[PDB]
C-alpha cells in the first residue's frame, strides 16, 4: 500500500568518502523507519530503527537521519564491507513493503572495455544447436548495450547477459553477450559482428567472424 | 435516481460532492459497537494519513 | 540467544505447496511475532504473513490474498509456513526473522532484529537433466570457456586446470532461459603467448552426476 | 550536567525525586503500542503493585 522510492538506484564512491542515501515514501510513516546492509548471499543485517537509534553491536559509524517522509542516511569512513545492497524498510501500518535497494561500489581504475569474439566449434554442430558468444571483460561501469548486425538488421531477443559482480583488483565486471541459435538460421545469416557501446574509449570495436571455417 | 431531473437551470449533479462513509460506533449499552453507514458532503470529512481512510 | 535455521523441503513441483518449517533454537516465541521474507534474485524483498505467539492469528500480505496459511504448535520453537497454489514465478531465498518483543520507542514493534539462514528455492518442471559440456575456442588476446547447458540443479563447478584459479577467471552467474534448463558459462583470460603450446584442461563437474570431462583450446585455419 | 553547577549551596541534585514514567498508546497495527514517556516527582506517583508500575 507504501511504495518507499530509495535514491540513487545506483553510486559509486572510493574509500573514506561522504555519502548520502534517501528513502522517500508516499504516505507519511511518521519516524516509523527500519535500515539494513544485505550483503548477497546473506541475509540483511539491521543498522538504525526508528530512523535515527543506531542498533547496538554495529559500528557507530551509521549516522542515520530524516523524519516524516523525507529519510536520509549518511556514513563518514568507508569499510571494505561498506560496499553492499541497502534497503530501507516502514513498519508503519501494513502491509510492510521494503526499498527497491541502492547499490554503493568502489569507483577506481576507468578503463576501456575489451572485446572478444568466439565463432562455435566443430563438436557444437554435432549438436542441434548453435552457440556463438560475443564476450566482454575489463570495463566500467556495469551498463553497456551490445548491438548484433545480423546482415544489418538487427533479430533482437536472443542477446544473453551475465555479469559478474565488482572486482576486488582493479574494480571491473564482465558481460556474457551470447546468442544461441540453431543450424537453420546461423548459416542462413552472412555476417555476425558485436558492436558495444562505452564512454572511456575512442570508437565502438566491431568484433565478428569471417563466413566460412572461422 | 430519476433521470430528467428538470433540467430547467443545468447546473451539476451532487456525486463526487458527497461520500458514503461507514464507521463503528457504539450502541446504547458501551460492551456492543456497531457498524453503520453515513452520507457526508465533502467539506466534512479530512483525508488523514492512508488516504483510504 | 535466539538462532532460526529453516531447512523445509527445498525444491518442489510447480503448483505444489511449500511447506517451509522454521526452527527456533535458545529463544521462544511466546510473545514475539515471526515473520516470513522472501528475496528474490536480485529486486528486493517481499515481506510474507504474521504470526503470533500468545494467539494463533495470521496476517497476510493482500497480494498474497488466499495462498498463505501459517501454523503454530504447543512448544515455540516449531513454526510452518503453507502456500497454496505456488506459481512458477516463486523463486526467493525465504528468510526466518523475528519481529522486536520490547524497544525504547515502543512494543511489539515489527522491525526485524534477527533474521535467519533461508533457503534459495527455485520452481519449475521438466526439472531433472543431465549437464551437458561444450568447448569454446577462436578461429585465429584471446580467451577459451566451457560451457554447461541443460544442467541440473545448482551448482556447477568449474574448475580451471585444478589449480589455476588465480587470475582472469570471471565465473559468471548462472542463466536460466525459456526452456527451463540452465546454462552456465565460463571463461579464463590468458593472453597470446602461451596458445597451442600448454593444455587448458577444464574438469567441470557437478556433484550430483561428476561430469568430468577433459578438453582444451584449439584454433583452427 | 556542567561540572560547576555554580556549587555555591551545595545541597544535592534532582535526581532521586524525579522519574521518567512512561505509557503505551495504540497504533495502526495490531497488538502495537508506542510509548510515551514524561518526568514526574516522586510525591505524585504510587506503586499499586507489581513493582515498577
Ligand atoms: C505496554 O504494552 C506492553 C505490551 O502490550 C505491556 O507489556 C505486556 O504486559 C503484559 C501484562 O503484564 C504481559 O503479559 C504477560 O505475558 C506473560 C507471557 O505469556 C506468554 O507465556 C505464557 C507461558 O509461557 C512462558 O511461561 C514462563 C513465564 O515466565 C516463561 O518463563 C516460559 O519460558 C514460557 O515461555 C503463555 O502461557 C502465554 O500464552 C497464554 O496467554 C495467552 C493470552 O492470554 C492465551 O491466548 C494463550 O492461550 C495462553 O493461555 C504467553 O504465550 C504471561 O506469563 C503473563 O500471564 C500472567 O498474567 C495473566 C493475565 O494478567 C494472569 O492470569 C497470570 O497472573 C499470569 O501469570 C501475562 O499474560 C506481556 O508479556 C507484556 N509484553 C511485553 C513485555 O512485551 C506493557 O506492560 C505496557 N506498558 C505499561 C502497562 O506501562
Ligand atoms: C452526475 O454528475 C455528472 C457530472 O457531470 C454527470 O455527468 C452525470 O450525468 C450525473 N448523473 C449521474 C447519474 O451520474
Ligand atoms: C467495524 O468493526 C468490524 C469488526 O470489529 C470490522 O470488521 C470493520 O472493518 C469495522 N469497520 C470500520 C472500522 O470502518
Ligand atoms: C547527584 O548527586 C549524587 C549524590 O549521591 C552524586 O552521587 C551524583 O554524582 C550527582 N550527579 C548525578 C548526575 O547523579
Amino acid at each position: 500500500d507504501i511504495q518507499l522510492i530509495q535514491s540513487p538506484s545506483s553510486v559509486s564512491a572510493s574509500l573514506g568518502d561522504r555519502v548520502t542515501i534517501t528513502c522517500r515514501s508516499t504516505q507519511g510513516i511518521g519516524s516509523d523507519l527500519a535500515w539494513y546492509q544485505a550483503t548477497p548471499g546473506t541475509a540483511p543485517k539491521l543498522l538504525i530503527y526508528n530512523s535515527f537509534a543506531l542498533h547496538k553491536g554495529v559500528p557507530s559509524r551509521f549516522s542515520g537521519s530524516g523524519s516524516g517522509t523525507e529519510f536520509s542516511l549518511t556514513i563518514t569512513g568507508l569499510q571494505p564491507e561498506d560496499f553492499a545492497t541497502y534497503y530501507c524498510q516502514h513498519y508503519r501500518r501494513l502491509p510492510l513493503t521494503f526499498g527497491g535497494g541502492t547499490n554503493i561500489e568502489v569507483k577506481r581504475a576507468v578503463a576501456a572495455p575489451s572485446v572478444f569474439i568466439f565463432p562455435p566449434s566443430e563438436d557444437q554442430v554435432k549438436s542441434g544447436t548453435v552457440s556463438v558468444v560475443c564476450l566482454l571483460n575489463n570495463f566500467y561501469p556495469r551498463e553497456a548495450s551490445v548491438k548484433w548486425k545480423v546482415d544489418g538488421v538487427l533479430k533482437t531477443g536472443n542477446s544473453q547477459e551475465s555479469v559478474t559482480e565488482q572486482d576486488s583488483k582493479d574494480n571491473t565486471y564482465s558481460l556474457s553477450s551470447t546468442l544461441t541459435l540453431s543450424n537453420t538460421d546461423y548459416q542462413s545469416h552472412n555476417v555476425y559482428a558485436c558492436e558495444v557501446t562505452h564512454q572511456g574509449l575512442s570508437s565502438p570495436v566491431t568484433k565478428s567472424f569471417n563466413r566460412g571455417e572461422c | 435516481n430519476v433521470n430528467y431531473t428538470n433540467n430547467f437551470p443545468n447546473i451539476g449533479n451532487i456525486t463526487d460532492e458527497v461520500r458514503n462513509c461507514s464507521f463503528n460506533v457504539t450502541t446504547e449499552i458501551r460492551d456492543k459497537k456497531q457498524k453503520v453507514y453515513a452520507l457526508f458532503y465533502k467539506l466534512d470529512i479530512v483525508q488523514m494519513e492512508n488516504k483510504n481512510s | 540467544q535466539l538462532h532460526l535455521q529453516e531447512s523445509g523441503p527445498g525444491l518442489v513441483r510447480p503448483s505444489e505447496t511449500l511447506s517451509l518449517t522454521c526452527d527456533v533454537s535458545g529463544g521462544a516465541f511466546n510473545d514475539a511475532y515471526c515473520s516470513w521474507i522472501r528475496r528474490f534474485p536480485g529486486g528486493g524483498l517481499e515481506w510474507i504473513g504474521r504470526i503470533s505467539g500468545r494467539d494463533g492469528y495470521v496476517e497476510s500480505n493482500p497480494a498474497l490474498t488466499g495462498r498463505v496459511t501459517m501454523s503454530i504448535d504447543a512448544t515455540w520453537k516449531k513454526i510452518v509456513l503453507r502456500l497454496t497454489s505456488m506459481t512458477a514465478s516463486d523463486t526467493a531465498t525465504y528468510f526466518c526473522a523475528g519481529e522486536t518483543p520490547e524497544d525504547d520507542f515502543g512494543y511489539y514493534q515489527p522491525y526485524f532484529k534477527t533474521w535467519g539462514q533461508g533457503l534459495g528455492v527455485t520452481v519449475s518442471s521438466a526439472s531433472t537433466k543431465g549437464p551437458s559440456v561444450f568447448p569454446l575456442a577462436p578461429c585465429s588476446t584471446a580467451a577459451l570457456g566451457c560451457l554447461v547447458k541443460d544442467y541440473f540443479p545448482e551448482p556447477v563447478t568449474v574448475s580451471w586446470n585444478s589449480g589455476s584459479l588465480t587470475s582472469g577467471v570471471h565465473t559468471f552467474p548462472a542463466v536460466l532461459q525459456s526452456s527451463g534448463l540452465y546454462s552456465l558459462s565460463s571463461v579464463v583470460t590468458v593472453p597470446s603467448s602461451s596458445l597451442g603450446t600448454q593444455t587448458y584442461v577444464c574438469n567441470v563437474n557437478h556433484k550430483p552426476s561428476n561430469t568430468k570431462v577433459d578438453k582444451r583450446v584449439e584454433i583452427k585455419t
